RNA sequence: GGAGCCAGCGAGACCUUGGCCGAGAGGUCUUGGAAACUCCGUCGUGCUGGGGAUAGAGCAUUGUAAUUAUUGCUCUUCAACGAGGAAUUCCUAGUAAGCGCAAGUCAUCAGCUUGCGUUGAUUACGUCCCUGCCCUUUGUACACACCGCC
């Protein structure tokens, strides 16, 4: 559903052709493209702001879409996936092109940089990996298994050394300076890291 | 084994469906309510196939919602030899479903995350898994 | 037990499993040295791995890798896969998380291939 | 002598002949003069060209 | 099957017995 | 002042060969040219001559045919290895190319003592056209820097080829004696002729 | 400690060969000079004197490689393409070889058929592939 | 078989997987 | 995912052996693989030929392409049956054309549905290309009209449903191509016509290609999967074969 | 001597014809078997 | 809210004269009825 | 027959020369033990085959 | 000419691991049921050590009863062919192309069809300028913005 906050009032409102879930949404940065990710289909629907209609169904995704982002300034959408793989998309011009890259596992949650060549995705696996766009090859990452902190629940049975119930991060997001990143999960600690020297500033509890 | 709380959803879907039959068949709100019924029903599984309201009359049963339960289904799915196994497992900590790891033997697994229960990557019967097989990688920890 | 890690490598068919152990310094392919590895015009690749992180951490350690299936081509990107990600492995498990970190930013920061699979999956470029 | 310029901007929609595009490029020896020019190859914003003249204007090219 | 099987799998046992049958 | 990382003596049990601890100590071109040196004398073949990853042999197996520009991203040895196989019977024998290429620039560092990658950077960054033709008659037009190393490269490869067919010479020696001349910007190597007859052209149909 | 596969197979070849020549105790057949050693082939050895000595030590070096080897491997693996038939080698010229490695003492008959590199011999072949590393 | 071994189940566990010639017979 | 695929395809021959069973006791619309998507949204297909195809095998992919609207043509070098579909399922691909021939000539063409299929089988006879014309002129790829004649069996409904959907939907009225394929003792008789309609009557013109299809293969599942279980076979060495009709 | 299988059918003009005329039938009564937007 | 809590992985709450004060609403106060109507709608 | 690969096998003796093998292309044939087959196509070498 | 070696598809007496002869083809006595490529050498712009058609002489295999052909090996003989007109067909990443291996599983195929793996690129990935094929000229389209009679 589309909102005016001017106006304050639902303008429009886009669904599935059979009512798909979805769990994600990403925006174009000139406002007439919508696209939303699910995790039943691992097709990414577009529509059109303007008109309401289904422009089309972005496949190639062999996992449930996690994730979406349309680059500020270039305007190219990155989406990841439970399928240890992310894809770089450039729907804007004639023709249409894909770039997939693999990561070490599956990727949660995605990250774009303000300036649009880099982007960063929090893997299951505790890594903040950053990539080159325009490259498509690794530039950093961040190990994050380490500095989570997670509580032993009152039902748990085994310890929380042992526990791998949260030792990922859920979601991410880049400092508009573009040199750290902000992340979370479902845990008692939010952590705020350095990019380019790889390091955490503070922890929060 | 007791049975009287899913015995309570299965005849509350009943009353619902008798208490939808008693209205107007015309009535639009009737039809819906009824479609977002055989909707979630399907979505959870305890619908195989999506299914007529006549068919949720019956179709509905004990065993049905006992069978998406999620040590049962790693029983038909072969990783544990037997549900008081399973459970065990469950209990330790060493089943995950997608992305979250499940410590309750009482979760039910929905349709669509049915094909992503796996077990946590660091479980130590993993390494014995890929070990038989010989094709254990300490790079992936697992 | 003596401490010891295991991985592999692949390339189209080929594939190579490599075991990595401390040791004195044997690194060792299809039971024999690295220095034979054919063809020679290609041989500096299974010696990049060895020649980026330097040997030096292979003082005290010992691999032996063995190939099987593909090319020659597609074998030696195993070895060099396999070598690199034992490496990865073995300094994780016996050796602190910080030295696995330089490791993988080397690594990866020089070729990514080295630690990921190049696998080329078919991809329809046209749209239909 | 021959120029270097910087090019700036793709122009689309030109009308110009299948295989040549028509670019704007702004001199380094002067980063604000600018002119438009024709290149057959594969280009793109902020690759450098080498003007050999420099006085004369672009024109569509069919 | 502690529990039974649902229609699907049930019809896939059963064709599982005739091919083992033949 | 002195950083000192290995407080041991670095023996490997199976030996390795002493220039492969020199080449530890350093990357190069076969183990035998230095990277570190070379620079593209013309601003315009900046970024799209790229030289400053060093690497041991030009085979790579690179994804570089993906996007429209990451062949600028290609170590330029790499591309002129590719570009030497050709004529159907010499495709897909990438490993010949390289014995080709590292025997060529043997005989370059023979005849002359400059380092050989500087002198096929200078030959390709000579050898561009900078002007060129396109049918309308003919009218003049602008060559871009991707374009220009492509058809330096082509020219080169082309010549090197065509002067060996059918004489003595093997195809090492006469790529050798092109690139060379190339770079000193004689009339002799033929990518110079044919890039002088392409800018000529321009300048008639001007 | 030295093993030939520690060495190179063409440099211990090479002076493997050499060592046969040298010792004149390896017997040759004569019609070394008017063989081919495999009818795809179309021209002799060119190296008509020494080619035998090289074809023993190749010989030696399999042998060591793989314990059991009878004539009709050495056949396979000499053999090359010729559509195409892939003729195998000249069975004759390899069956002269293992009776010659043996009298040497370098070979001899394996159980269950086939040739077993002798002891003695294998300390032979280790001798060689140290003085190839010194 | 085909479908079998088409369709095994990779995260499959199971509780067992934790686990002269006249003179050398007599010998044995 | 090859949990999902193996569970789908479960479910999927699940339904086939329900609607045959509910069709029996009807006998006493659409098929559920296209049910779901007939006339909402259009085709997406590829067409393909085998390893190392011929120069007029690739000539005649490229025109089995233009026959259909939405058929994109993808070169087979070196493709492995299982990532080649895999690949077009990825692709989101509706159906999958492959094209064999003998010395130039084309013999076969095999239609596969995803995502589980049917595969239908056809052996071509009697092949004519547009290249085999002289002036010839271009196509026009409207959405043609479809004609279908003779189809009577239920194996013959069940091969117009799967030839039908490779079209698009709903073709304007006044579109002047229009493609019949004429059932024939079997023999599929395939023909592209563009028509003008006159103040007394109508005059076509054919376009091209000419060529006879028979069906001999019909299985439940991807062409990939050789274990698929057959729908439909021909039998061709039994003694009625001669004379026996089945569509 | 008897054959197994059907003869492969030969398009002779007479078949082209009657094809032709069955085709510009159609057309006159506007009867195709198309696809339609549901 | 029963099926869901069996089928939640995290927590789920349980759903829930005189002049009444609505607690929530659509639209600012401040907001006027007749601003939240286009031109073309007049 | 001489030479089997599972359905298609070769034949020889039946005829002389690949010309009688023309004029039975599409023949019903079957063997002793009623197998049914047709004859596919003539070999050019050797002749009748 | 030597030497070094790396695959994946495939299973309804004959195959065979090994020994002995023969230069080879190929014989004989017994046991169980891959190429391309890479390294070192010879040759050398010469229709040359490229090309192997045709022809002669021999050494063998298979039937069958003929001096019949059949399939291989040995020597000698040593051609057309030196990159292909007018024209024309196709082709964008494991793609063009080179390379071999296997199965002949109801249609088609018998040095033909299909499948399998191995080596592996240049250029383009932008445009409607030419050509061709179409879509629109009742916003109908839920806000803002832009538009405003073919
Ligand atoms: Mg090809
Ligand atoms: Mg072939
Ligand atoms: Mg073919
Ligand atoms: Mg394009």
């Amino acid at each position: 559903r589309a909102w005016d906050l001017i106006r304050y009032r639902n303008f429009r409102t886009f669904t599935g052709t059979e009512r798909i879930q979805f769990n994600c949404l990403a925006v174009d940065p000139s406002g007439e493209v919508v696209c939303a990710g699910s995790l039943d289909n691992f097709d990414i629907h577009v529509w059109s702001v303007q008109t309401g209609q289904l422009l089309d169904a972005l496949s190639g995704h062999e996992g449930p879409v996690s994730c979406l982002s349309f680059s500020q300034e270039n305007s190219v959408l990155a989406s990841a996936s439970w399928d240890k793989t992310i894809r770089i998309w450039s729907i804007f011009g004639r023709s249409q092109q894909v770039e997939p890259i693999e990561v070490y596992s599956d990727v949660l949650a995605l990250s774009m940089r303000p300036d649009g060549k880099e982007v960063a995705v929090s893997t299951l696996k505790g890594q903040i990996s950053i990539f080159n766009i325009e490259d498509a090859k690794q530039v950093g990452n961040i190990d994050c298994r380490k500095d989570i902190i997670s509580g032993r629940f009152n039902q748990d049975r085994f310890t929380a050394k042992n526990s791998e119930r949260s030792k990922f991060f859920t979601t991410i997001h880049y400092s508009f300076d573009g040199m750290a990143i902000v992340a979370g999960g479902n845990n008692n600690s939010i952590c705020l890291y350095d990019v380019p020297n790889e390091v955490l500033l503070k922890r929060f509890i | 084994e007791d049975y009287h709380k899913y015995n309570r959803i299965c005849g509350d879907i009943r009353r619902l469906a008798n208490k939808l039959s008693l209205l107007p068949p015309t009535d639009p709100f009737r039809r819906k309510h009824e479609q977002l019924l055989l909707d979630k029903l399907y979505a959870m599984g305890v619908l195989t196939t999506k299914s007529k309201i006549s068919d949720l009359e019956n179709k509905v049963t004990v065993s049905a919602i006992c069978r998406r339960r999620l040590p049962v289904i790693m029983h038909r799915l072969k990783m544990a030899e037997t549900i008081q196994d399973a459970v065990k497992f469950i209990e330790q900590g060493h089943v995950r479903v997608g992305p979250n790891l499940i410590n309750d033997p009482a979760y039910l697994v929905t349709r669509n995350m049915e094909d992503y229960v796996t077990w946590v990557d660091n479980s130590k019967i993993k390494k014995t898994l890929l070990r038989y097989r010989n094709q254990i990688d300490d790079f992936d920890f697992s | 037990a003596v401490p010891s890690v295991q991985t592999f490598g692949k390339k189209k068919s080929a594939t190579a499993v490599a075991h990595v152990k401390a040791g004195k310094g044997l690194i060792k392919v299809n039971g024999s040295p690295i220095t034979l590895v054919e063809p020679e015009i290609l041989r500096f690749k299974v010696y990049e791995p060895l020649l980026l992180v330097g040997l030096d951490k292979f003082s005290n350690i010992d691999i032996r890798v063995r190939v099987t299936g593909g090319g020659h081509v597609s074998q030696v990107y195993a070895i060099r896969q396999a070598i690199a990600k034992g490496l990865v492995a073995y300094h994780q498990k016996y050796v602190d998380e910080q030295s696995k970190n330089e490791l993988k930013k080397a690594f990866t920061s020089y070729d990514r291939t080295l630690l990921i699979a190049d696998s080329r999956r078919p991809e329809p470029k046209k749209f239909g | 002598p021959v120029t270097l310029a910087k090019v700036i901007k793709v122009l689309g929609r030109t009308g110009s002949r299948g295989g040549v595009t028509q670019v704007r490029v702004e001199f380094l020896e002067d980063t604000s003069r600018t002119i438009v020019r024709n290149v057959k190859g594969p280009v793109r914003e902020n690759d450098i060209l080498v003007l050999m003249e420099s006085e004369r204007e672009a024109r569509r090219l069919r | 099957n502690p529990y039974g099987l649902n229609e699907v799998d049930d019809f896939a046992s059963k064709r599982e017995k005739v091919l083992l049958g033949q | 002042f002195e950083v000192v990382e290995e407080f041991t003596p670095v023996v490997l049990a199976t030996p390795i060969p002493e220039e492969v601890q020199q080449a530890q100590t350093e990357i190069k071109l076969f183990n035998k040219w230095s990277f570190e040196e070379v620079e593209v004398k013309d601003a315009s073949l900046v970024d799209y001559v790229q030289v400053r990853q060093p690497i041991f042999v030009a085979h790579t197996a690179g994804r570089y045919a993906n996007k429209r520009f990451r062949k600028a991203q290609c170590p330029i040895i790499e591309r002129l290895t590719n570009s030497l196989m050709m004529n159907g019977r010499n495709n897909g024998k990438k490993l010949k190319a390289v014995r080709i290429i590292k025997h060529t620039l043997d005989i370059i560092n023979v005849l002359t003592d400059q380092n050989p990658i500087q002198v096929v950077v200078d030959a390709i960054t000579n050898t561009g056209p900078r002007e060129d033709t396109t049918r309308v008659r003919r009218q003049a037009v602008d060559v871009s820097p991707l374009r220009r190393v492509n058809q330096a490269i082509a020219l080169l490869t082309i010549g090197a080829r065509e002067a060996a067919f059918r004489n003595i010479k093997t195809i090492a020696e006469t790529l050798a004696e092109e690139l060379i001349n190339a770079a000193k910007g004689s009339s002799t190597s033929y990518a110079i002729k044919k890039k002088d007859e392409l800018e000529r052209v321009a300048k008639s149909n001007r | 400690g030295v093993s030939v596969r520690d060495v190179a197979a063409q440099d211990f070849i090479n002076a493997y060969a050499s060592f046969l020549q040298r010792q004149g105790k390896l017997e040759v057949p004569g019609y070394v000079d008017i063989v081919k050693t495999s009818s795809g082939n179309e021209m002799p050895p060119q190296d008509a004197e020494g080619w035998f000595y090289k074809r023993a030590a190749s010989v030696a070096r399999h042998i060591y490689m793989r314990k059991q080897v009878g004539v009709g491997k050495l056949n396979k693996l000499y053999g090359g393409a010729k559509p195409y038939k892939h003729i195998d080698a000249s069975g004759s010229i390899n069956r002269k070889v293992l009776q010659a490695l043996e009298k040497i003492g370098i070979v001899e008959i394996s159980p269950k058929g086939g040739r077993r590199i002798s002891e003695n011999g294998q300390r032979d072949l280790d001798r060689i592939a140290a003085q190839t590393l010194e | 078989l085909r479908e079998k071994a088409k369709e095994r189940n990779p995260d499959e566990y199971y509780h067992a997987m934790h686990s002269s010639m006249d003179q050398v017979k007599l010998l044995k | 995912m090859l949990r999902r695929q193996a569970r789908e395809r479960r479910e999927y021959l699940y339904r086939k052996a329900q609607e045959l069973q509910d069709s029996q006791l009807q006998q006493k619309q659409v098929d559920d693989e296209y049910a779901a998507t007939s006339g909402i949204m259009d085709p997406r297909i590829i067409v393909t030929t085998s390893r190392d195809p011929s120069t007029r095998l690739s000539q005649f992919a490229k025109e089995i392409k233009l026959l259909f609207p939405n058929a994109v043509r993808l070169n087979r070098g070196n493709y492995v049956m299982p990532n080649l579909v895999d690949a077009c399922k990825k692709s989101g691909t509706t159906d999958l054309v492959v094209l064999h021939e003998h010395r130039g000539v084309p013999t076969s063409l095999t239609i596969s549905h995803f995502p589980h299929g049917p595969t239908a089988q056809f052996s071509l006879h009697n092949v004519v290309m547009r290249h085999d014309i002289i002036n010839a002129g271009n196509q026009s790829e409207v959405n043609p009209h479809l004609i279908f004649d003779n189809f009577t069996t239920a194996l013959g409904k069940r091969v117009v449903c799967i030839l039908k959907h490779l079209f698009n939907a709903g073709p304007k009225k006044d579109s002047e191509r229009v493609i019949t394929f004429a059932n024939r003792g079997d023999f599929i008789s395939v023909r592209q016509h563009v028509y003008v309609r006159t103040r007394e009557g109508v005059e076509i013109a054919e376009v091209g290609p000419r060529f006879e299809m028979r069906l001999f293969e019909l299985r439940l599942g991807t062409l990939e999967n050789k274990d698929a279980d057959v729908e439909w076979q021909l039998r061709r060495f039994i003694r009625t074969a001669n004379k026996k009709d089945y569509l | 001597f008897d054959r197994t299988a059907k003869p492969v059918p030969v398009i002779t003009s007479e078949v082209t014809e009657s094809l032709e005329d069955m085709i510009r039938r159609r057309i006159q009564d506007s009867n195709f078997d198309d696809l339609q937007r549901r | 809210y029963k099926l869901d809590v069996l089928s939640s992985v995290h927590f789920v709450p349980k759903p829930a004269e005189t002049p009444t004060i609505s607690m929530e609403d659509a639209q600012p106060l401040y907001m006027s009825n007749a601003s939240s109507l286009a031109p073309q709608e007049i | 027959p001489y030479k089997i690969f599972k359905n298609t096998a070769f034949i020889k003796d039946m005829f002389s020369s690949a010309m009688e093998v023309a004029r039975f292309e599409g023949a019903q044939i079957k063997t002793v033990s009623g197998i049914r087959g047709e004859i596919k196509r003539a070999l050019s070498k050797p002749e009748g085959h």
